RNA sequence: CGGCACGUAGCGCAGCGGUAGCGCACCGUCAUGGGGUGUCGGGGGUCGGAGGUUCAAAUCCUCUCGUGCCGACCA
RNA sequence: CCCUG
RNA sequence: UCAACGGAUAAAAGGUACUCCGGGGAUAACAGGCUGAUACCGCCCAAGAGUUCAUAUCGACGGCGGUGUUUGGCACCUCGAUGUCGGCUCAUCACAUCCUGGGGCUGAAGUAGGUCCCAAGGGUAUGGCUGUUCGCCAUUUAAAGUGGUACGCGAGCUGGG
RNA sequence: CCAGACAGCCAGGAUGUUGGCUUAGAAGCAGCCAUCAUUUAAAGAAAGCGUAAUAGCUCACUGGUCGAGUCGGCCUGCGC
């Protein structure tokens, strides 16, 4: 997970997500792009 | 095949130019048989 | 009890006579050092073909105390000084090769089997 | 200067045995001088990179406000204080250029260090740096390195080396 | 890093920022990157824009600059007191109103156009937005 | 940081609206067996850089980047 | 004044 | 060139830590206050390094904020007095966490790490030098945190600066 | 877009050809240049992973199943 103020779709893979409150995205591809709107 | 012990120790500029100013190079006098060192006081085989 | 600063008389062969306690391992704010417990000394009187000179930092183990050991009986075991038995710093073995005077029974570990069977009496 | 010159010229660096009868002598006695001919390229002067903010550590304390600047260079090592002025920002200017000067000099020291070392080994090859040896009393030039001979000294001292320059560089010594 | 080659006078007042722009169309090329927001645009803002512009193309189409940095700001060095003559010259900017047509690009696709100007876009301090060449 | 002093030939120095000067040095010839000293005869300078006035700028002005000096004090 | 070992 | 140019006399420079009086928080020095250029701490874009790969870790060119936290700006409080450095004694708060606790990613085999997120319960060296805060050094420890508190604390101590 | 759309689901994703160079190896996938043709449902001298390079795994693309909406740009109010 990597925090960042401006999440968004880094691969085609990757999902944007609103989780309480909190946008995501997670990747079912790589790990990496795993990351966290804070 | 020894290796060379020049005089000058450490080089840090020219070490051609260091052997140069060694003793190593210097320029080297011959004995003349006649003219100006000419004279032999004993022979070779005398 | 020893602490910082101490002085220690040396109990072996290693080559030094007089060593100063400047730091009791093993614990933060640890004050004093019982019997049995590393010290990091420094060396200032020595042998003149002694195996460690003067000015050398290298650990010890105390194996004499003034204040002494307390046995689980209630007894008390005193002596007249304090004395250590040097070490290597990375290793810790003994320096010496025979360690002089009587030491105490807790010594008795897998670390010091050395210096039990080196010593001439185990009280 | 031109293309390939110091390529061309390479193989000269070392020492010439002149074997003639002196004419500067009184008596005519021969005399056996040396020269050595020393070729270096001329490698570009880089401009000297300043230094970054991560790699230094600035530190401020009290003048003996806390306008004392104290900067250390962290992957070399190297501290420069300042204390002198009552500004911070002067101390931190002074202390600044103290950095970039001792930089430079550390640059320098281990330039001259590379070239002690390659003196080292070049003087530890030592009497290999005769490679030429011309008796003009006897008419003979002879490179020793590759063995070369010829007997034509005008020519050879006219600039005719290329038969010998030839046969070094493909000797690669 | 653009100056003025040579001035009439040394230092400016400072001067206001109100209206709206004029230069608002697209004049040389067709694709423009105009101002939204209202701001002061440093020369070496515009330097950096123009770098990442013309990298992002990689050497196709062609750049115009459509603004200047005419205007010198002053800086007084620290610890100085008030006062005492207005302030060195330290850089130079141009003072943008909304809808000043800012960069302007030809020769290049749309899509191409559009994420050279998102980089130019992203190293300016200011509002931006992407307009085309109307016939009239 | 603030003043104020100077950027002149390879070097050291004068000249501070129209003219570039002196010494050492370099070159060429003499003198010497030869070198030095000596003698004869020459040359060499965007006048630190840039731009402004003036018919004209080394000289007048501005800025510039070097080097030197004097102060960066009461708390 | 000097005269490469 | 009474140019200090509405011209004090025709005619006049300094030191005071040996000082003294009248006054001023109208006006400085410490501290507080407002601000936040600078400083510190974040974040945005992503050229490039990273064997390939911007984003494991860095991050140019530039940009946007936060704190009040250094150096500064002002001169609003105090000049019918608000005792300033450092040490000692005793602290308390914050979290932008030094250790211990939970976790994500890794260019994470394990060990040992790197970076980030959550977390302030407890803990968090002794000495040599110097008045020192600081820093360097020696040896430890799980760690030797960063800051706020009139740069905490002199009607609590010292008085080396 | 009921000349069946979007997302799923079943299938292909080839031939010259491994396009050449320079490399050390270069095969869509290190860089450079060109970026065609055939079969045409469609296959890019290849968008990505991957190989020491090949290999291999997908994608764009298009065929089959299903049967009512699909998709992302602009202006704008309030919010995170
Ligand atoms: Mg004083
Ligand atoms: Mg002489
Ligand atoms: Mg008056
Ligand atoms: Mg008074
Ligand atoms: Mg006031
Ligand atoms: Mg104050
Ligand atoms: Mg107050
Ligand atoms: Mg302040
Ligand atoms: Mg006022
Ligand atoms: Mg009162
Ligand atoms: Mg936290
Ligand atoms: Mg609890
Ligand atoms: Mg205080
Ligand atoms: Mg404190
Ligand atoms: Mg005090
Ligand atoms: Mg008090
Ligand atoms: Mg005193
Ligand atoms: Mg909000
Ligand atoms: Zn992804």
């Amino acid at each position: 997970m990597k925090v960042r103020a401006s999440v968004k779709k880094l691969c085609r893979n990757c999902k944007i997500v609103k989780r309480d409150g909190v946008i995501r995205v997670i990747c079912s591809a790589e790990p990496k792009h795993k990351q966290r709107q804070g | 095949m020894s290796r060379y012990q020049h005089t000058k120790g450490q080089i840090k500029d020219n070490a051609i130019e260091a052997l140069l100013h060694d003793p190593l190079f210097r320029q080297r006098v011959e004995k003349n048989k006649k003219g100006k060192g000419s004279y032999m006081r004993k022979g070779k085989h005398g | 009890m020893i602490q910082e600063q101490t002085m220690l008389n040396v109990a072996d062969n290693s080559g030094a006579r007089r060593v100063m306690c400047i730091k009791v391992l093993g614990g933060s704010h640890r004050r004093y050092a019982g019997v049995g417990d590393i010290i990091k000394i420094t060396i200032k009187e020595a042998i003149p073909r002694g195996k460690v000179k003067k000015g050398d930092v290298l650990k010890a183990v105390v194996v004499r105390t003034k204040k002494g050991v307390r046995r689980p009986d209630g007894s008390v075991i005193r002596f007249d000084g304090n004395a250590c038995v040097l070490l290597n710093n990375n290793s810790e073995q003994p320096i010496g090769t025979r360690i002089f005077g009587p030491v105490t029974r807790e010594l008795r570990s897998e670390k010091f089997m050395k210096i039990i069977s080196l010593a001439p009496e185990v009280l | 200067s031109g293309d390939y010159a110091y390529g061309w010229l390479r193989t000269e660096t070392g020492v010439h045995r002149l074997v003639r009868k002196s004419p500067f002598d009184s008596g005519g006695r021969r005399h056996t001088s040396f020269s050595s001919a020393f070729v270096y390229p001329e490698v570009d002067d880089d401009i000297d990179i300043e230094i970054n903010p991560a790699d230094l550590r600035i530190d401020v304390y009290r003048t003996s406000t806390e306008s004392a600047v104290r900067i250390t260079h962290i992957p070399t090592g190297i501290v420069t204080q300042c204390q002198n002025d009552r500004s911070q920002h002067k101390n931190k200017d002074q202390a600044m250029k103290q950095m970039k000067a001792k930089l430079y000099e550390l640059e320098m020291q281990k330039k001259n260090a590379e070239k002690q070392a390659m003196e080292d080994n070049k003087s530890d090859i030592g009497w290999g740096s005769q490679i030429r040896s011309y008796v003009l009393d006897d008419s003979r030039i002879k490179d020793l390195r590759t063995g070369v001979e010829t007997r034509n000294t005008q020519a050879v001292l006219d600039g005719s080396l290329d038969q010998f320059i030839e046969a070094s560089l493909k000797a690669g010594l | 890093m653009l100056q003025p080659k040579r001035t009439k006078f040394r230092k400016m007042h400072k001067g206001r920022n109100r209206g709206l722009a004029q230069g608002t169309d697209v004049s040389f090329g067709s694709f423009g990157l105009k101002a939204v927001g209202r701001g002061r645009l440093t020369a070496r803002q515009i330097e950096a824009a123009r770098r990442a512009m013309t990298r992002a193309v990689k050497r196709q189409g062609k750049i115009w600059i459509r603004v200047f940095p005419d205007k010198p700001i002053t800086e007084k060095p620290l610890a100085v007191r008030m006062g005492k003559g207005k302030g060195n010259v330290e850089y130079w900017v141009a003072l943008i109103q909304p809808g000043k047509v800012l960069y302007e690009m030809d020769g290049v696709p749309e899509e191409l156009a559009r994420e050279a100007f998102k980089l130019a876009a992203a190293k300016l301090p200011i509002k931006t937005t992407f307009v085309t060449k109307t016939v009239m």
